[PDB]
C-alpha cells in the first residue's frame, strides 16, 4: 500500500501549513510582530534641550487594535481599496509616556500614521475566511495574497537578493587587484565596508573612512598582536610557501619605525577623515578607528583587541592563499553566498527612517513652544503629533507606489523595490510572486551572474527566467524552499564552547593553523581537536530540535575550518535523512501522514527530515531515489521534480523537451490568457483579458494541482493535427479551424477601466457631470446615444469609435471635456460605478467590455515554447477527416519539431489522447508522468494505432492521405498578443512641438522611426532621392530663408543681422537642422552656411 | 464558465450532457469513462469537451449581489 | 585667422548672451533653460 | 576515512592522558588548566542525565569521577551525567604559570606553579 | 498648524548649487509700530541687534506687488508655486483688507554671512487680528 513512490506526500504536507507566499507573508508578520517593537526600543525617548526635564518615551506600539479594544478594529475590505481606489492599511496605535505641567502621564493609544498592510498576514481580514467570507468580502480564496493595496493598485515588493553581508570574499585578477570585501552592516550603528588590497606585493588595508590606505603590520600592532613572530604565526603557519609572501610586509612596519601599540594606533590617529564634534587626540582616534569604523560588526568593547586582531589576520591569510595559488577565490555567484532580503526587512529600514524623521521634526517643534513665552501655560505636547503622522502614512504609501526607496539615514537609493502585480492569468499573479530581483542590474559584465549555478538545484527555478534583456537577472524560487529566519547568535556561540571548542582568547597564535577553528558566522570563535565528533554531536543537537533548524554547520576541509551560520535570508530545502545506508522515513510515518495525524513539522521534530543550507549540501552526499541509496549517502530527495518551480510546472514532460523550450514557456505561460479569479466580474482593472470557455489540460502536472491552476485555467484542448496543410503554416503559423472559432474555440474577452475624478477646486467651484443633449424632439445627437440621462454611459450600451460615455464639464461656466471612446472596434458598457474616494471627491469608474475571437494574427502557443501566429482560418469541409469524423481544430507544421527537439509535445498528444480516450487524466510530471508504453496500451485498446498516428483523409480531394498524420489533443493557450492592438498606421497626424517631426509611440496617431540603421541600408542601394524623400520631405521638411552673406536664417524674407531683405535665399531644410542651427547660435558658435547655385554657365 | 452547447470539432451538442453526466457520476457512480459512453459520446473530440470542462459558473454566482 | 572681425580672441568670453527662441525652449510648466535664463 | 582517524587519535589522547596524570601525582606545584563546560548539573538536587542534556559556582568537592575503562578509554562522570574526554587543547608553545591575587592590603602575587597541558570534558550528546 | 507646516514645507529647499531656506509665521505677541517689528527681527535673528537702525527702509508697496514677485522668484526656483498656500496665509490672516512692510535697507545684515546671495523679507500687518506674518526667504550658496 506504502513504497518508494509515496515519498512525495511530503510535498502536500510542507504546502499546505506553509505555501509558497511565505516569504512575503511570514516577513510581514515578523515585521508586525516582533520588528516594530525592536524600532520602538532603538529610540524611545524624546529629550527637550530647552528645559532637558520635558521627556517623552513610547511605552510599546501595536497595529490595528487599541488596547482597551477586545476586539481589532474595522477595515475596510481589500476589494473595496481596490474600487475606491484606497490604500489598504491599519493604524499605528502608539501609547505614550510624556511631561504634562509638573507630572508625568501615560496616554493610550495614540494614531501615529497608518500602516499599509500586506494580504493574507495576521491583521489583514482574510486570515483565516473560510472561502463563504471571501465571497462577502468579494474575495478569491485562489488568490495568493502576498501584496499591498496602495492607492488602488496592488502592489508587490520583489525578493531582493544582496551579497552576502558580513562575511569575507576573495576577488582577483590580472594586474594583481587581490580585494577583499566585507560590508559590515550593524543595523545603522555603522554600516561600514573595508579592504584588503596587495600593490606591490604589499599587503595594505583600505576603508573609506580613511585618508591613505594602512599597510598590514602596522594594523595588527594597532590590535594587541604585536608580538611580530606571531603575525608571522597568525597568516603564514609553518607553510614556508607563504612565509615568502608575507615577509615584504613584516619590515615596512620597522621601516616606519612602528614598534609598540601606542606607536601603532598614533599612525592611523593622524589618517582619518570626519573629525567632527570631541576634538580627541589621534591616540583617542585610532583606538577608536578599530573601535566602531573598520569592521564594524565587530564591536570591541574593552582593552581586549584579540579576536579583532584574528580576523584581519584571517582575511590576510586568505590574500596570501590567494597570491600563492590565483584559483583559492571566491565565486561572486555562489547561491551559499547570497542573501534574500524579503519584505519585512525593506519595510524594516523604510519605517525606521520615517519614524526618524517623525523624532527629529517633533524635537524641532517640541521647543517651538519651551522656549516662546506663556511658560506658566503648559501644554500636553500631543496636539503636534498629527502635524506630522501625515509623514508616516505619506511616506510609507508614497514608497510602495512608487518603488522608490530614499532613505537619508541609511544611504540606499534603491529603484525598482516594487512592481505592479500582473493580472495576465492566475500564473502571472503567482509568478510575480517568487520572483527575485538582483543588484547586477545597473553595470554590465558578459557570463557572470546571467549563467545558472548548479547550486541553485532545488533552490531556484532552473528555467523560470525572461529571456531578452534580463535572463539570469530575474530568477524563482522553487517549490520546497524556505528562507531562513535570523537569530541569536550568542546562544549558539555559548553551546559550542560546552560543545568543546575553546575560547581564541585561550589558544596560542603558534598552533592555531594546526585544528580547525570554529566560526560563528565568519568570526572565529575557538579550535576543535575533533571537528566531525563535533559537527556530528551539532546535527544531533539540531534533530532533536534542541538548537533551532535553520542553524547550519558545514566541516570545509581546505579551509580547515567548520562554519556555523544562523543569520537570515539564506535558501533551505527540505530533505529526507538517511542512515547507515537506510532512508529513515519508512512506510509507517507515510502511513500516518495520509491519514490526518504526524503531519509535516512533526517529520522535524521526530528528527525524520531536515532543512539544509546551499553551504550544508557541501557537508553531504543526496541520493536521489530509494533505489540509489549506497551506505555513504546522508540524505535523499523528497521528490525531484521541485528543481522546477511554479510556472515551470505548467510543462508536460518537461525532462522529455529541449530546454531553451522549457524557458520560452515560463515567459509565455503568464502571457497566456483564461480565468483570473472568482471576483474577476467583480473587478474593475485596467486590462483583463478573460476567455469564455477555458478547459483544464488533459495532461497535467503534479504542480498544477498543487497550485490549483486546474480550477482557472488558461487555454482550451485543441484537437491538433500535426501535418503540413495549405503552405501558410511554413514558420510557425499555424493553420485553424473555421467552425472552431464559431462555437467557441478560442474565443476570449477584453475589460478596460477608464477613471475620471470630478475634482472640486479652491474657487469652491466643481467639476460637474453633464447631461443628454438632444436635437429636434426627444432623442440624443450622435455623441450622446449611448449616455443615458445622468451623463454617465448606460450599461448593456453599446460605445463605438466617437461616442461619449463619461459627459463631465471642467469650470458659472462650464468648459466641455467629456471622454470619447477613441478605439478601433466598438465596446459595451458593462459596468458603471459611482463612488467617492478618500477626501471626499467623486470618483467614477467605467469598464468597458470587448469580446474578440481569432482574427489572422492572434498569437496562440502549446506548453512547449511553440510560440506561433493564425496563418489562416479554414472552412470546414476543407479539413482532413477520419473514419469517425473529427476534424482538427489547429493543424501544426513537422517543421516546428525537429530543429526545436521538443519531444515531450509528442508525449503531451498521446498521453492526452489516450487519456480523453480512457476517461481519465493523465500525468505529464517531470522525471515521471505518465508511460508511453502504457498509454500506447490503452490506445490499441480502443482500436487506434498506438503511436497516435491515424490515416487522415483528404478535406479538399476526398483521398486517403498518403502518410498517417500524428493526431490528437494537444492543449493550446492563446496569449495576450492580439493583432487587433498592434495594427496600426499613421499618415499624418500631431508633431511634437520642438522638433516638428511625427509624435512617439504607438497610442498616439504613430510615427514609425526610420533610424541610422536602415538609413545605412538605402545608401547602400544607392537610392538617395528615396533617402531625401523619406527622411526629409516626408518627414520634417521647413522652407527656411537663409542669408547669402551672412548664412544665418532669417523671418519673412527679411535679414535680421543685416537690415535688408536683399539677398535672402528661400531653401528646404529638415527642421531638426534648423533646431540644430539655433541651438548652436545660442551655444556661441555661429554655423554659416555657404551657398552656391546649382547651375552651370 | 459554463459548458459549450456543441462540441467544438464535430458541433455535436454535448451542452445537454453535463447536468446529466454530473448525476452518472454523483449518483449510480461509474468511473468518468463509461460515464461518458453512457451518454454516447464516441468521439475524442467530444469526450474532451465535458471531461476537461471546469465549471466556474458556480463560483462566478457566488459573488453577485444578493439581490 | 583673425580677418574675420568676430576672429579676435575676446569673442570667447561672455559678454553678451544670445537669450534662445521661445521654439527652441518652450512652455508646456516652464523649460529647464527658461529658468536658466531667469537664473542668470 | 576521516571519523576513523579522528577516533585512533583519541584512542592515542586516552594513553596519553593516563600517563600525564599518573606521573603528575605527588609533583607539588605543577598544575593543569581543564576545561569543563559552564553549566553544571545541580547537586542539592540530582538532575537526571536526560534533563541535563535538555537546556545545556559554589560546590564542595567530590563531585564527579574520572573512570578508567578496561579497554582503551576514559569518561568522567559528574553526579549522574556521563561526560566523554580528551586531551583536546593543542600541544601548546607558549609557557604557562598561574599566579593569585590578593585583594586590598595583603597585596600578593603568589606564583602556584606551572601548566602541564590542557584536557576538555564534553557532555555525551 | 499643519497647513502651516505644509506651506512652510514648500519654503525649504535646495536645487544644485543653490539653497533657499525661509519660512512664514504668524503671531500676535505706523510710530508705534516701528519698535513692534525689530523685536521680531531680534527674535528672528538672536546674534544681531535690530534697536539701532530706526529709521529703516520699511517700503510700504503693495502686497499685490510683493506677492507678484514673490510668485515669479517660485517660477524662477523651478518650484511651480501652488496657489492653495495663498489662500492659507488668507484663512489664517485675512490677506486681502490687510498692509504689508517690506526690511529692504541699503546694506542688510546677512551680506557678512558667508554664502548670501539674496533675501525677501515679508512683513504683513494686520489691525483687528493683530496677526503679523514674518514672510522670509533666504537664498545661500551650497
Ligand atoms: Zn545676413
Ligand atoms: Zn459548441
Ligand atoms: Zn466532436
Amino acid at each position: 500500500i506504502n513504497t518508494a513512490q509515496d515519498k512525495w506526500h511530503l510535498l502536500p504536507a510542507f504546502l499546505k501549513v506553509k505555501g509558497l507566499v511565505k516569504q512575503h507573508l511570514d516577513s510581514f508578520n515578523y515585521f508586525v510582530d516582533t520588528d516594530l517593537k525592536k524600532i520602538i526600543k532603538a529610540n524611545q525617548l524624546i529629550l527637550s534641550d530647552v528645559d532637558p526635564e520635558f521627556y517623552l518615551k513610547y511605552v510599546d506600539i501595536r497595529v490595528g487594535k487599541k488596547s482597551s479594544s477586545s476586539t481589532k478594529d474595522y477595515l475596510t475590505p481589500p476589494h473595496e481599496c481596490r474600487l475606491r481606489d484606497m490604500t489598504y492599511s491599519a493604524p499605528i496605535y502608539v501609547d505614550i509616556e510624556y511631561t504634562r505641567g509638573r507630572n508625568i502621564i501615560m496616554h493610550k493609544d495614540v494614531e501615529i500614521g497608518r500602516m499599509p498592510i500586506m494580504l493574507r498576514s495576521n491583521k489583514c481580514i482574510l486570515y483565516d475566511a473560510d472561502e463563504s467570507k471571501m465571497a462577502k468580502l468579494n474575495e478569491c480564496p485562489l488568490d495568493p495574497g502576498g501584496y499591498f493595496i496602495v492607492n488602488g493598485t496592488e502592489k508587490v515588493i520583489l525578493v531582493q537578493e544582496q551579497l552576502s553581508k558580513n562575511r569575507i570574499i576573495v576577488e582577483a585578477d590580472e594586474k594583481k587587484g587581490i580585494v577583499q570585501a566585507s560590508v559590515t552592516s550593524s543595523t545603522h550603528e555603522r554600516k561600514s565596508k573595508t579592504y584588503v588590497i596587495t600593490k606591490n606585493g604589499k599587503i595594505y588595508l583600505k576603508h573609506n573612512s580613511i585618508a591613505e590606505e594602512i599597510p598590514i603590520a602596522i594594523v595588527l600592532k594597532a590590535c594587541g598582536i604585536l608580538s611580530d613572530l606571531e603575525i608571522m604565526q597568525l597568516v603564514c603557519g609553518n607553510d614556508s610557501s607563504y612565509q615568502d609572501i608575507f615577509a615584504v610586509n613584516l619590515e615596512e612596519s620597522s621601516k616606519l619605525d612602528i614598534y609598540t601599540q601606542q606607536q601603532a594606533l598614533e599612525y592611523i590617529g593622524a589618517k582619518v577623515k570626519t573629525m567632527r564634534r570631541q576634538k580627541l587626540t589621534i591616540l583617542q582616534e585610532g583606538i577608536e578607528a578599530i573601535a566602531t569604523t573598520v569592521i564594524a560588526h565587530l564591536t570591541v568593547e574593552a582593552l581586549d583587541f584579540r579576536e579583532k586582531a584574528l580576523y584581519i589576520a584571517m582575511m590576510t591569510r586568505r590574500v596570501v592563499m590567494a597570491m600563492y595559488n590565483p584559483k583559492m577565490i571566491d565565486d561572486r555567484d555562489y547561491v551559499g553566498n547570497k542573501r534574500l532580503e524579503l519584505a519585512g526587512q525593506l519595510i524594516s529600514l523604510l519605517f525606521e527612517d520615517l519614524f526618524k524623521k517623525f523624532n527629529n521634526d517633533f524635537k524641532l517643534s517640541i521647543d517651538k513652544v519651551l522656549k516662546k513665552p506663556n511658560r506658566a501655560m503648559e501644554y500636553d505636547a500631543l496636539l503636534s503629533i498629527n502635524v506630522h503622522s501625515n509623514n508616516i502614512t505619506s511616506g510609507l504609501n508614497r514608497a510602495i507606489s512608487t518603488g522608490n526607496w530614499s532613505l537619508k539615514r541609511f544611504k540606499m537609493e534603491r529603484a525598482g523595490v516594487t512592481h505592479v502585480l500582473s493580472r495576465l492569468s492566475y500564473i502571472s499573479a503567482l509568478g510575480m510572486m517568487t520572483r527575485i530581483s538582483s543588484q547586477f542590474e545597473k553595470s554590465r559584465k558578459v557570463s557572470g551572474p546571467r549563467a545558472l549555478q548548479p547550486s541553485q538545484f532545488g533552490m531556484l527555478c532552473t528555467a523560470d527566467t525572461p529571456e531578452g534583456e534580463a535572463c539570469g537577472l530575474v530568477k524563482n524560487l522553487a517549490l520546497m524552499t524556505h528562507i531562513t529566519t535570523d537569530d541569536e547568535e550568542e546562544p549558539i556561540k555559548k553551546l559550542c564552547y560546552v560543545l568543546g571548542v575553546e575560547d581564541i582568547t585561550l589558544i596560542d597564535s603558534a598552533s592555531l593553523h594546526l585544528n580547525y577553528g570554529v566560526y560563528l558566522n565568519g568570526t572565529l570563535i575557538g579550535s576543535i581537536r575533533f571537528p566531525t565528533k563535533f559537527v556530528t554531536q551539532f546535527r544531533h543537537l539540531r534533530r532533536t530540535g534542541k538548537v533551532s533548524e535553520f542553524i547550519s554547520i558545514y566541516s570545509n576541509s581546505h579551509q580547515m575550518a567548520v562554519h556555523i551560520a544562523t543569520d537570515g535570508g539564506r535558501i533551505c530545502r527540505p530533505l529526507i535523512i538517511v542512515s547507515d545506508g537506510q532512508s529513515r522515513v519508512k512506510d509507517i510515518h507515510l502511513r500516518k501522514l495520509l491519514d490526518g495525524e504526524l503531519d509535516f513539522d512533526d517529520f522535524l521534530k521526530l528528527g525524520l527530515v531536515e532543512y539544509l543550507d546551499v553551504n550544508e549540501e557541501n557537508d553531504s552526499y543526496i541520493a536521489l531515489y530509494e533505489k540509489d541509496i549506497v551506505p555513504s549517502m546522508t540524505h535523499l530527495e523528497i521528490e525531484p521534480f521541485t528543481i522546477l518551480g511554479a510556472v515551470a510546472g505548467l510543462i508536460p514532460y518537461p525532462h522529455h523537451n529541449q530546454s531553451p523550450r522549457n524557458t520560452y514557456q515560463c515567459a509565455m505561460g503568464k502571457q497566456a490568457i483564461g480565468a483570473i479569479a472568482y471576483n474577476q466580474f467583480k473587478r474593475i482593472d485596467t486590462l483583463l483579458y478573460l476567455m469564455t470557455y477555458p478547459q483544464q489540460p488533459m495532461v497535467k502536472t503534479k504542480t498544477i494541482e498543487l497550485i490549483d491552476y486546474d480550477k482557472l485555467p488558461a487555454g482550451q484542448n485543441a484537437t491538433v493535427a500535426v501535418m503540413s496543410y495549405s503552405g501558410y503554416d511554413i514558420e510557425d503559423a499555424l493553420v485553424l479551424n473555421k467552425s472552431s472559432i464559431d462555437r467557441g474555440f478560442g474565443r476570449c474577452e477584453t475589460r478596460r477601466k477608464t477613471t475620471t475624478v470630478l475634482k472640486r477646486y479652491a474657487n469652491h467651484t466643481q467639476d460637474i457631470i453633464g447631461g443628454m443633449r438632444v436635437d429636434e424632439n426627444g432623442d440624443p445627437i450622435w455623441q450622446h446615444q449611448s449616455l443615458g440621462p445622468d451623463g454617465l454611459g448606460e450599461v448593456g450600451m453599446k460605445v463605438q469609435s466617437g461616442q461619449i460615455y463619461i459627459n463631465k464639464s471642467v469650470p458659472t461656466q462650464y468648459r466641455e471635456a467629456p471622454v470619447i471612446y477613441r478605439g478601433p472596434e466598438p465596446s459595451h458598457i458593462d459596468q458603471v460605478m459611482m463612488s467617492v474616494s478618500d477626501n471626499d471627491q467623486a470618483l467614477i469608474k467605467v469598464l468597458l467590455r470587448q469580446n474578440r475571437r481569432p482574427e489572422l494574427g492572434d498569437k496562440f502557443s502549446s506548453r512547449h515554447g511553440q510560440k506561433g501566429v493564425c496563418g489562416i482560418i479554414v472552412k470546414q469541409e476543407d479539413m482532413p477527416f477520419n473514419d469517425q469524423g473529427i476534424v482538427p481544430d489547429i493543424i501544426m507544421n513537422p517543421h516546428g519539431f525537429p530543429s526545436r527537439m521538443t519531444v515531450g509535445k509528442m508525449i503531451e498528444l498521446i498521453s492526452g489522447k489516450a487519456g480523453v480516450l480512457n476517461g481519465t487524466l493523465e500525468y505529464g510530471t517531470c522525471f515521471g508522468g505518465s508511460k508511453l508504453e502504457d498509454m500506447s496500451k490503452i490506445l490499441v485498446d480502443q482500436g487506434f494505432n498506438y503511436s497516435g498516428k491515424d490515416m487522415l483523409y483528404s478535406g479538399i480531394t476526398g483521398e486517403c492521405l498518403q502518410a498517417y498524420i500524428f493526431f490528437g489533443p494537444i492543449y493550446y493557450q492563446k496569449l495576450k498578443h492580439m493583432v487587433l492592438d498592434k495594427m496600426h498606421a499613421r499618415a499624418r497626424g500631431p508633431r511634437a512641438v520642438l522638433t516638428r517631426q511625427p509624435t512617439e509611440g504607438r497610442s498616439r496617431d504613430g510615427g514609425l522611426r526610420l533610424g541610422e540603421m536602415e538609413r545605412d541600408c538605402v545608401i547602400a542601394y544607392g537610392a538617395s532621392q528615396l533617402l531625401l524623400e523619406r527622411l526629409m520631405i516626408s518627414s520634417d521638411a521647413f522652407e527656411v530663408d537663409v542669408c547669402d552673406k551672412c548664412g544665418l536664417m532669417g523671418y519673412s524674407g527679411w535679414c535680421t543681422t543685416c537690415k535688408s531683405a536683399e539677398n535672402i535665399i528661400k531653401m528646404t531644410i529638415p527642421y531638426a537642422a534648423k533646431l540644430l542651427f539655433q541651438e548652436l547660435l545660442s551655444m556661441n558658435i555661429a554655423p554659416r552656411l555657404r551657398l552656391e547655385d546649382i547651375f552651370q554657365q | 464558465m459554463i459548458v459549450p452547447v456543441r462540441c467544438f470539432s464535430c458541433g455535436k451538442v454535448v451542452g445537454d450532457k453535463w447536468e446529466s453526466y454530473l448525476n452518472l457520476l454523483q449518483e449510480d457512480e461509474l468511473d468518468e469513462g463509461t460515464a461518458l459512453s453512457r451518454l454516447g459520446l464516441k468521439r475524442y473530440c467530444c469526450r474532451r469537451m465535458i471531461l476537461t470542462h471546469v465549471d466556474l459558473i458556480e463560483k462566478f454566482l457566488r459573488y453577485n449581489p444578493l439581490e | 585667422d583673425a580677418t574675420v572681425p568676430s576672429g579676435r580672441p575676446e569673442t570667447y568670453i561672455w559678454r553678451y548672451l544670445p537669450a534662445p527662441p521661445v521654439c527652441i525652449r518652450p512652455s508646456v510648466n516652464e523649460d529647464d533653460l527658461t529658468v536658466k535664463l531667469t537664473e542668470i | 576515512k576521516e571519523a576513523a582517524a579522528e577516533l585512533e587519535l583519541l584512542n592515542a589522547d586516552h594513553q596519553h592522558i593516563l600517563r600525564k596524570l599518573k606521573k603528575m601525582n605527588n609533583k607539588p606545584e605543577r598544575f593543569m588548566v581543564f576545561q569543563l563546560p559552564t553549566r553544571l548539573p545541580a547537586f542539592e538536587r540530582p538532575a537526571v542525565k536526560e534533563e541535563k542534556e535538555d537546556m545545556e559556582r559554589e560546590l564542595a568537592g567530590k563531585v564527579g569521577s574520572i573512570r578508567v575503562h578496561k579497554s582503551g578509554k576514559l569518561s568522567v562522570k559528574i553526579g549522574n551525567v556521563v561526560m566523554d574526554i580528551g586531551k583536546g587543547a593543542e600541544t601548546t608553545f607558549l609557557q604557562d604559570v598561574i599566579a593569585l591575587s590578593i585583594a586590598d592590603d595583603a597585596s600578593s602575587a603568589e606564583l602556584l606553579g606551572r601548566v602541564d597541558g590542557k584536557i576538555v570534558v564534553t557532555p555525551q550528546i | 498648524e499643519l497647513d502651516i507646516e505644509r506651506v512652510n514645507q514648500t519654503l525649504n529647499f535646495e536645487t544644485n548649487d543653490c539653497k533657499i531656506v525661509g519660512s512664514c509665521d504668524i503671531f500676535t505677541t505706523s510710530r508705534k509700530i516701528f519698535a513692534y517689528l525689530i523685536a521680531i527681527l531680534n527674535a528672528s535673528y538672536p546674534d544681531h541687534d535690530f534697536s539701532s537702525v530706526e529709521p529703516t527702509d520699511f517700503v510700504k508697496t503693495s502686497l499685490k506687488t510683493f506677492i507678484s514677485k514673490f510668485e515669479n522668484t517660485l517660477y524662477s526656483l523651478g518650484r511651480q508655486p501652488e496657489e492653495w498656500v495663498w489662500e492659507v496665509i488668507n484663512s489664517h490672516m485675512t490677506l486681502s483688507d490687510c498692509v504689508l512692510f517690506q526690511y529692504s535697507p541699503s546694506n542688510s545684515f546677512l551680506e557678512d554671512e558667508p554664502g548670501y546671495l539674496w533675501n525677501l523679507i515679508g512683513f504683513l500687518y494686520n489691525r483687528k487680528r493683530k496677526r503679523v506674518a514674518y514672510l522670509y526667504l533666504i537664498c545661500s550658496r551650497l
